[PDB]
RNA sequence: CGAGAAUAGAAACUCUUGAAGAAGUAAAUUAUCUACCCGUCUUGAAACACGGACCAAGGAGUCUAACAUGGAUGCGAAUGA
RNA sequence: AUAAACAUACUUUGAAUCGGCCAAGUCUGGUAAGCAGGACUGGCGAUGCGGGAUGAACCGAACGUCGAGAUAAAGUGCCAAA
RNA sequence: AAAAUGAAGACAUUUUAACGAGUAAGGAAACGAAAUGGCGUAAGGACAACAAAAGUAGUAAAGAUUUAAAGUAAUUUAGAU
C-alpha cells in the first residue's frame, strides 16, 4: 500500500539501505582502530606502573602512534585543537554572565 | 425595580460632557448628509425637542431619506428572537457622521489609483502593476540576524523582596 | 453449505416485575413509569430490547438446519417450493389430518424436500 | 529539573532594540523555562510576548558532574504572613541537583508548594562557609560514621519473595 | 488506454523529488545561517512556526457558548480529534480562548507524514473517504495542483498558497488515547498539566496517540 | 459523543409520485431514468415537478399559454399540471405538453390547429428538451393564503375566517 | 548499487475429538461480580408520602353537527344536485 | 482569518410548558440559615456509566449489540484491579 | 444522505460515508427506491389444490397444560397430552 500511495518509496529505501550498510561498517572500522589505541595505551600503562611506579619522573611519550598521517594533517590537528579550545572558552564566558 | 419612564436611568447617559455644555458646533448643522451615508445616533440632551429614544444612543445607522430639517436613519433593533428595521427622523443635532468606513474608503482609493495606472500602462504596452495585497492578521515574523557589535546585555533574575512600608 | 448463525442474545426479554406478581405476565412491555428502575437503565437492571440486538440479515429467520420454514396444507402446496428445496423446508400445519399427512410426507420424498413434521400424528 | 539559557529582545516604541535580556532558568523542560522568562520580563520590564522576540533557549549542562560542591541558594517564598528571603545550603554535584533538593526540602519543612518560591540566585561556597547545623558536620576531611540497623539489600525485584524461610536479621553492614 | 498510469507515476516522482528539494534546501539555509552567525559572534533569531496541530482534550459536556462556537470553527467537535491550524494573530487568540479544552503545539515533518498516511481522510461528496490512492487525491485536489499524497504532505507542512483549500478537504483526524499529563488535565502544561501550548513537545504526545 | 449542530433527519424533498396512480408512477420511472442517464437539467426539473403535491402544481389556463408562447411560435410549452380553458379569450395555434387537459381546453387547443401532448410523447420526441418552454402556474392565487397570519397586524393583516356575527 | 520499463520464476497443507452424543441451547443447583417498591403528584420518593392481600372476567378520547389546515381522488369557470 | 450544500431561507398546522431546583474566584435584605430574591453560564429536572464508602446537582464523560487495545477522573498494605 | 441498478428477484435492492442517551410531546393509512416499520382481538366483502370436485376438519376443529423453534420486541410456529 505504501508503494501504491508513494512510488518514491523504492528510491528512498534502496538508497537508505546503502546508507545503513556502510554506516554499520564505519562502526567496525573505528573499533579496530580504537582497539589499537586501546592496546597501545595498555602497553604504556602496565609498563609504567610496573617499573617506575621519588622515581615519579616517568617517560613522557610511552604512548605510541598507530595511524600514520602526513605532515600537513599534523598541522591541522593542532589547528583544530586551538579552535575547539576557543569555542569552549567562547561558550563558557557566555553562560557565565 | 425601575419605572417605565421614557427617559429612565439617564442621570449619567444624558449629562453633557465635562466643560462641553452650551451650544454645539456649527459643523453639526453645516455637515451635508446624503442618502446612503453612515451616521451615528448621539442624543443631545440640550435639545429636548425631537430627542431620540435612549436605546438608539450610539447605534450606527444608514441615511435613507433627507427631509428639509430632519435626517432619516435606518437602524437595526433586536426583539425577542429576531431583528427588526427601525426608521427614524432625527434632526442633525442628535446625529454625527460615522467613520465606520474610514479605512475601507482608503483601500478603495488605492485600488482605483492602481487601476487608473494599469489602463495607461496597457495602452503603452508595458506590464501592469499588481493590486495591493490584502490585509492579514499578524503573521509569524521571519528569521532575522542581529549584529552583535552594537548589542548590550542585561541579566534578568528574580528580585529580592523589599517591604513597601 | 450452511453459514454460522450468530445470535447476540440467546435469553428472553422478560417483563419487569413479572417474577414477583402473577398478574403481570412475561410478555415484554416497555416500562413507562416516571421512577422505573429499568427504563432509567440502572446498574443490574438495564436489559431492554433494542434494534441493535437483531441478528444478521443473511441468517435471519433461518432454522438451525439451515433452511427457511414454509407451511404447507396439501400436496399441491409442496409444488411451490420444489424448485428451492435447498433453501426452504416444508412444514405441515397443525390442523392437517393424519391421512393428508401421509400424502404430504410421501410426496415430499418424491420431490426431495425436507419436512420438519415427519414424525407427527404417527399411529400407535 | 533542567537549567536553560534564554535570551530575547524587545521591538517596540518604549524599549530600544539593542538591549538583549539574558537569564538562567531552572525548569522541568524548555516550555516551562520560557514561561518563567516571559513573566520575569513582563513583571520587571513591561515586555510582553506579542511585542518581543525570543532568540536562544539552549540547555546548560554541568561541566564536571563528578565534583562534590557546597551550593548556596538565595530564594524568596510566600507564606501565610508575607514574603521572606531565605538562604539554604546543599551538598551535591550538579546545579540542577541541588535545586531539586531545595524544592523538596522547602515543600516539606515550610509546606510551601513550588508555585510560591522564586530562586534569585544559586552560587558555590567554600567548606567552612556552610552554616547548616546538620550539613556542617560533613564538610570536614575526617567524617566517619557506621551505618547501623541496615536492612538487608535485595539485588532486584526478582528475589522479593513475600514469605521468607527461617529467622530475620538486620545488618551492621 | 491505461498507458497514462505510467505517465502519472513518473509525474508523481517528479513532484516528490521537487517537494523534498524545497524542504531540504530550507533546512540547509537555516543550519547555515545559525553556523555563520556563530562564527561572526552575531545573534540569530529563529522564525516562528507557521503550522500548528491542536487536539481536543475534553468532552462535549459543560462548554460555554463562546467556547462551543470556536471549537466548531476549528473542527474540534470530538474528544481526541486533531486538526492543522494556521498561525497568525486571529487563530492564536482563538486557541488561547479555548485553552482549557485543547492542547496544541508545532508538529515536525515526520509527525505530519504519519498523521496523513495513517489517519488521513478526505471529504468526497460529503463522505469521509480514507486515503487509499493518488487517483482520489488527484480527483479531489487536482484543481489545486495537488495530485499526490506527497504534494498533500508538503503543502500542509510549509503552508503553501492553497493551504486553506487543502486543509479544509482533510477530515479531522481521529486519534487514540495516551497519557495526557503528569498531574492531570485540569491545569496548564506549564504547571505540569494537560492543556495549553506544548510547543515542540506535542510530538511526544502525538507519537503515543497516532 | 460528537458535538453536531443538528442530527440527521429526513430531507424534506419528495422523490416519487405521491399516491397510487399507476401512470404517474411510470412517468416518474421514465424521467428518473432519463435524468439519471442523459444528465439533462430539463429531465431533472420535470422529475422534481412530477413529485410535488397537488396543491403545489397549480393550473395554467390557455390564456397564459397564449401570452407566453407569443414570441415562441414553433415551440412546445411544457407545464407539469392541468391546463384549463379561459373562455374569455381566444386560443391560438400552439403545442402543449401537460399532465391533463380539460375537456374544453383540449377542444380549444385542437380546434385552433394546435396539438395536445402527454409527457411520454414529449420524452419520445424531445427527451432532453430543445424546443420547449417551461411554465408553471401561480401559487399565491389560492384563497387559503388570504387568512394566514394575524388579522390584527398593522402591516399585512389576515382575512378573518367568517363565523358568528362577522361584520 | 541501482528506480521505470522489457524479458523469465516459483502456493495448495497436517493432527485430534464427535450417534459410545461434537458445537450450541435450555432447566435445576452451586460459586465471583451485580440488583432498594411498582403507579402517581412533585425541584426532589426506596421513602416514616398516598393506592396496592391474591386470581379471573369487565374497564376509560367515543358519536352527531359547524369551520380550518393538510396528504390521496374526480371535474374545472365551474363543481355538487 | 476560520467554519458552512443532508448549507441556507423558510411557510403552514399543531402538542406539551411557563410550581422549578443546584453550583459559583457573583450581588441585595438578614446575626444567620439546607433562608428570601436577582445578573451571566453550566447542569439536575429529562440522566444512565467510571470515581468521591453511601448522595438529583461534585470530578471525568453522556449510552444501538459485542471483541480487542490505548485512556479520563482517581488510585496501587488487605477488603480491592494496580 | 449521495451515487448505481430497477417489472418483480427479495431480505423493504447494491455500495460508500456519517450518526443511534432522553420525561412531557410529535411522527394516521397509501405513496419502488416508498413523507417511520410492524404484532395482536373481533366482524363484513373477496382470495386459498387452476386439468370439470379447488384452504383445514371424527385418520380428531376450537379451547386448555407443557416442550422446542423463529423474531431485538410486540408475537408467531410445531410436537406431546
Amino acid at each position: 500500500a505504501m508503494v501504491k500511495l508513494n512510488p518514491y518509496a523504492k528510491i528512498a529505501s534502496h538508497k537508505l539501505a546503502q546508507v545503513a550498510k556502510a554506516q554499520a561498517a564505519h562502526k567496525a572500522q573505528y573499533a579496530a582502530k580504537m582497539e589499537k589505541i586501546l592496546a597501545a595505551k595498555k602497553e604504556a600503562l602496565n609498563q609504567s606502573v610496573a617499573k617506575r611506579f621519588i622515581k615519579v619522573k616517568v617517560e613522557n611519550n610511552l604512548l605510541k602512534a598507530t595511524v600514520k598521517r602526513t605532515a600537513k594533517q599534523d598541522a591541522y590537528m593542532k589547528k583544530y585543537d586551538g579552535i575547539v579550545k576557543a569555542n569552549a572558552k567562547k561558550y563558557a564566558e557566555k553562560i557565565g554572565f | 425595580p425601575l419605572s417605565n419612564g421614557r427617559n429612565r436611568r439617564t442621570r449619567k447617559l444624558f449629562k453633557r460632557p465635562f466643560r462641553g455644555h452650551g451650544l454645539s458646533n456649527t459643523s453639526t448643522i453645516l455637515h451635508t448628509y446624503k442618502v446612503g451615508d453612515y451616521v451615528t445616533i448621539l442624543c443631545n440632551s440640550s435639545i429636548q425637542h425631537g430627542l431620540p429614544y435612549k436605546a438608539f444612543h450610539g447605534k450606527t445607522g444608514r441615511v435613507w431619506n433627507v427631509n428639509p430639517h430632519a435626517i432619516g436613519v435606518m437602524v437595526n433593533k433586536k426583539v425577542n428572537n429576531r431583528i427588526v428595521v427601525k426608521r427614524l427622523h432625527i434632526s442633525p443635532e442628535h446625529i454625527k457622521p460615522s467613520g465606520c468606513q474610514k479605512d475601507f474608503l482608503e483601500r478603495k482609493a488605492a485600488v482605483a489609483a492602481i487601476r487608473k495606472q494599469n489602463i495607461q500602462l496597457k495602452k503603452e504596452g508595458k506590464p501592469l502593476l499588481p493590486l495591493p495585497a490584502k490585509r492579514l492578521p499578524k503573521q509569524p515574523r521571519p528569521a532575522e540576524l542581529i549584529k552583535g557589535a552594537d548589542i548590550k546585555f542585561t541579566t534578568v533574575a528574580p528580585l529580592k523582596f523589599e517591604e513597601l512600608y | 453449505i450452511k453459514p454460522k448463525i450468530v445470535k447476540k442474545y440467546t435469553g428472553h426479554f422478560k417483563r419487569f416485575d413479572s417474577n414477583r406478581f402473577l398478574r403481570v405476565k412475561a410478555s415484554w412491555r416497555v416500562p413507562r413509569g416516571i421512577d422505573n428502575r429499568l427504563r432509567r437503565k440502572f446498574k443490574g437492571t438495564n436489559l431492554l430490547p433494542k434494534i441493535g440486538y437483531g441478528s444478521a440479515k443473511a441468517t435471519r429467520n433461518m432454522l438451525p438446519c439451515g433452511l427457511y420454514k414454509f407451511p404447507v396444507r396439501n400436496t399441491t402446496d409442496l409444488e411451490m417450493i420444489m424448485m428451492q428445496n435447498r433453501k426452504y423446508a416444508a412444514e405441515i400445519s397443525h390442523a392437517v389430518s393424519a391421512k393428508k399427512r401421509q400424502e404430504i410426507i410421501q410426496r415430499a420424498k418424491i420431490l426431495n424436500i425436507r419436512v420438519l413434521n415427519a414424525d407427527a400424528r404417527i399411529k400407535k | 529539573m533542567k537549567e536553560y539559557y534564554i535570551t530575547a529582545r524587545c521591538t517596540d516604541k518604549a524599549h530600544n532594540p539593542n538591549e538583549i535580556f539574558r537569564s538562567r532558568v531552572f525548569a522541568p523542560n524548555y516550555v516551562v523555562a520560557k514561561s518563567k522568562f516571559w513573566m520575569m520580563l513582563k513583571k520587571q520590564h513591561k515586555v510582553k510576548k506579542i511585542n518581543a522576540e525570543l532568540l536562544q533557549c539552549q540547555p546548560i549542562f554541568e561541566k564536571n558532574p563528578t565534583v562534590v560542591k557546597n551550593y548556596q541558594i538565595f530564594l524568596r517564598y510566600v507564606s501565610a504572613g508575607g514574603i521572606h528571603n531565605i538562604t539554604k545550603q546543599y551538598r551535591d554535584v550538579t546545579r540542577v541537583g541541588a535545586v531539586r533538593q531545595m524544592y523538596n526540602d522547602l515543600a516539606s519543612q515550610y509546606r510551601t508548594r513550588q508555585d510560591k518560591i522564586q530562586l534569585i540566585s544559586i552560587t558555590t561556597v567554600g567548606d567552612k562557609a556552610v552554616k547548616n547545623p546538620v550539613l556542617h558536620q560533613f564538610v570536614g576531611h575526617h567524617v566517619k560514621f557506621p551505618m547501623v540497623h541496615c536492612k538487608p539489600v535485595i539485588a532486584s525485584k526478582r528475589f522479593n519473595l513475600p514469605i521468607k524461610a527461617g529467622k530475620l536479621t538486620t545488618k551492621l553492614c | 488506454c491505461k498507458a497514462r498510469c505510467q505517465a502519472f507515476r513518473k509525474e508523481v516522482i517528479l513532484r516528490t523529488i521537487k517537494n523534498h528539494k524545497d524542504i531540504e534546501a530550507a533546512k540547509k539555509a537555516v543550519y547555515t545561517a545559525k553556523k555563520n552567525a556563530e562564527i561572526n559572534g552575531d545573534l540569530y533569531a529563529e522564525a516562528d512556526p507557521k503550522l500548528i496541530v491542536a487536539i481536543r482534550i475534553r468532552g462535549i459536556n459543560g462548554v460555554s457558548p463562546k467556547i462551543k462556537k470556536i471549537l466548531k470553527l476549528l473542527r474540534l467537535r470530538q474528544i481526541n480529534n486533531a486538526v492543522f491550524i494556521k498561525a497568525n494573530a486571529s487563530t492564536i487568540k482563538m486557541l488561547r480562548l479555548v485553552d482549557p479544552y485543547v492542547t496544541y503545539g508545532y508538529p515536525t515533518l515526520e509527525t505530519v507524514q504519519k498523521l496523513i498516511y495513517k489517519r488521513g481522510a478526505l471529504k468526497i461528496n460529503g463522505n469521509r473517504m480514507p486515503i487509499t490512492s493518488n487517483c482520489m487525491i488527484k480527483k479531489a485536489l487536482g484543481d489545486k495542483d495537488v495530485v499526490c499524497v506527497d504534494d498533500l504532505v508538503h503543502e500542509i507542512y510549509t503552508v503553501g498558497k492553497h493551504f486553506k483549500e487543502v486543509n479544509n478537504k482533510l477530515a479531522p483526524f481521529k486519534l487514540n488515547g495516551a497519557k495526557i499529563a503528569e498531574k492531570n488535565k485540569k491545569i496548564h502544561f506549564i504547571l505540569g498539566g494537560g492543556f495549553g501550548n506544548r510547543e515542540l513537545l506535542i510530538n511526544k504526545l502525538l507519537a503515543n496517540m497516532i | 459523543a460528537i458535538d453536531l449542530d443538528r442530527h440527521h433527519v429526513r430531507k424534506h424533498v419528495s422523490k416519487t409520485a405521491r399516491g397510487n396512480n399507476a401512470y404517474m408512477k411510470l412517468l416518474v420511472r421514465l424521467y428518473g431514468f432519463l435524468a439519471r442517464r442523459t444528465q439533462s437539467k430539463f429531465a431533472k426539473t420535470i422529475l422534481h415537478r412530477l413529485c410535488l403535491s397537488r396543491v403545489n402544481r397549480p393550473i395554467v389556463s390557455t390564456s397564459k399559454l397564449a401570452c407566453l408562447m407569443k414570441k415562441h411560435p414553433e415551440e412546445t410549452a411544457v407545464c407539469v399540471n392541468t391546463v384549463t380553458y379561459d373562455s374569455r379569450y381566444p386560443v391560438p395555434k400552439m403545442n402543449v405538453c401537460a399532465l391533463k387537459f380539460t375537456k374544453t381546453a383540449e377542444a380549444a387547443i385542437t380546434k385552433a390547429g394546435g396539438k395536445c401532448l402527454r409527457f411520454d410523447e414529449l420524452a419520445l420526441k424531445a427527451p432532453t428538451g430543445r424546443k420547449t418552454v417551461l411554465i408553471r402556474g401561480k401559487r399565491n392565487v389560492r384563497e387559503a393564503l388570504k387568512h394566514f397570519g394575524k388579522v390584527c397586524a398593522k402591516k399585512n393583516p389576515a382575512k378573518q375566517y367568517k363565523g358568528k356575527q362577522t361584520k
